[PDB]
């Protein structure tokens, strides 16, 4: 029902940075929550940063202080600003969002790769 | 090696809206013990949850309680988010809101190394019958052994000192255990793994000593064990043989022997009387029915302690086909609830009773539609 469209991945060398973005389609009153999980080596998808509506937000501890989720008042739009990128960091970044029935949606996720 | 949690979510009490309530999300049966467990509010998350202590079963897989209070209204919808090693992605399962005895001491160690985080993560609960008294968490403030129930916080600072010195103890113990573990196994610095300790004693109703367990666990898998007759070991692997003989030529049994057939009961006593009027209650489950194919569903409510058994019958003989039994659950106030499902041709639910044997009825109960 609802499609969500990313960008902002590709190379970048060791402490660089990036900035994703992740932009929700279908009705402005059909998401909640918004933000970025990552794919780990083994089988699961670690969270790196999440952000309500309202502007709550929550961050994985691997990425606190050098990761900051922001959000576009108007578009159901979210901003990942990755800082001091580390190898450890390369990964599938996928997007999500919640409905406001704890609906989930995800994107097709984008590479990020730290030389 | 690792087991997937299974995922309810339930009120504490029947919904009622504009009640003060608890949501809770009960998540069980999982390894390892890592596990990301959120309360979601309309597409949010909830600021202030709270968390049961970490413990595990007899099948060494661990259980938590994730809970917070709320008053549900006619249009919030709440849910409840699980990631867990075994997942693809996080879990989500939303709230269903349209749905004379014998005694025991118990107590759960678990360590879990953090390889290049600190020294490894030490959980420490301490349980009598069902319900948990103590606990102890490296990674808490307090760095003491703390009260869980108002019947422990009698104990003076003798004993709370005490707990504290033997609780710390276990802890260095299973430091050096992890290390040695990675060595048996020839397993890298850089891995997570888990040792889980249990121990504890039986008594009749009687309070007379009736089994003793002392059992050892590595990544979810038995290692060494208490024989039955708490005289003798059981190994598990070529490692765990070490340990035997090194036990065994420290005679390391008969110390053990000793608290479990002494101490552990004499304890065990101790509680059962200064929290007489909790522990020994017994709380008679609130029994119910729920309803070309139906679905008959057995439900059982606010029931203490938690032993208790719903089977299934068709014209007599126990039905094991096409059935579904869901693991007991605690409510958060210190009962527990549970039911049972089985699919039945409609017209045909008549021919089908449940079986309610609990230890605080008076005899065995039986429920038709």
């Amino acid at each position: 029902e609802v499609k969500l469209v990313e960008s902002g991945g590709g190379l970048v060398q060791p402490g660089g940075s990036l900035r994703l973005s992740c932009a929700a389609s279908g009705s402005i009153f059909s998401i909640n929550t918004m933000g970025w999980y990552r794919q780990t080596p083994g089988k699961q998808r670690d969270l790196v940063a999440d952000i309500s509506s309202g502007g709550s937000t929550k961050y994985g501890d691997s990425v606190k202080g050098r990761f900051t989720i922001s959000r576009d008042n108007t578009k159901n739009t979210v901003y990942l600003q990755m800082n001091s990128l580390k190898p450890e960091d390369t990964a599938v970044y996928y997007c999500y969002g919640l409905s406001y029935s704890n609906d989930d949606y995800w994107g097709q996720g984008t590479q990020v790769t730290v030389s | 090696i690792q087991r997937t949690p299974k995922i309810q979510v339930y009120s504490r009490h029947p919904a009622e809206n504009g009640k003060s309530n608890f949501l809770n999300c009960y998540v069980s049966g999982f390894h390892p013990s890592d596990i990301e467990v959120d309360l979601l509010k309309n597409g949010e998350r909830i600021e202030k949850v709270e968390h049961s202590d970490l413990s595990f079963s007899k099948d060494w897989s661990f259980y938590l309680l994730y809970y917070t209070e709320f008053t549900p209204t006619e249009k919030d919808e709440y849910a409840c988010r699980v990631n867990h090693v075994t997942l693809s992605q996080p879990k989500i399962v939303k709230w269903d809101r349209d749905m004379s005895g014998s005694h025991s001491m118990r107590y759960f160690f678990t360590s879990v190394s953090r390889p290049g985080r600190g020294e490894p993560r030490f959980i420490a609960v301490g349980y009598v019958d069902d319900t948990q008294f103590v606990r102890f968490d490296s990674d808490a403030a307090s760095q003491r052994m703390e009260p869980r129930a108002p019947w422990i916080e009698q104990e003076g600072p003798e004993y709370w000192d005490g707990e504290t010195r033997k609780v710390k103890a276990h802890s260095q113990t299973h430091r050096v255990d992890l290390g040695t573990l990675r060595g048996c196994y020839n397993q890298s610095e850089a891995g997570s793994h888990t040792v889980q300790r249990m121990y504890g004693c039986d008594v009749g109703s009687d309070w007379r000593f009736l089994r003793g367990y002392h059992q050892y666990a590595y990544d979810g898998k038995d290692y060494i064990a208490l024989k039955e007759d708490l005289r003798s070991w059981t190994a598990a692997d070529m490692c765990a043989q070490t340990t035997k003989h090194k036990w065994e030529a420290a005679h390391v049994a008969e110390q053990l022997r000793a608290y479990l057939e002494g101490t552990c009961v004499e304890w065990l006593r101790r509680y059962l009387e200064n929290g007489k009027e909790t522990l020994q209650r017994t709380d008679a489950p609130k029994t119910h029915m729920t309803h070309h194919e139906a679905t008959l569903r057995c439900w059982a409510l606010s029931f203490y302690p938690a032993e208790i058994t719903l089977t299934w019958q068709r014209d007599g003989e126990d039905q094991t086909q096409d059935t579904e039994l869901v693991e007991t659950r605690p409510a958060g106030d210190g009962t527990f609830q549970k039911w049972a499902a089985v699919v039945v041709p409609s017209g045909q639910e008549q021919r089908y009773t449940c079986h309610v044997q609990h230890e605080g009825l008076p005899k065995p109960l039986t429920l038709r539609w």
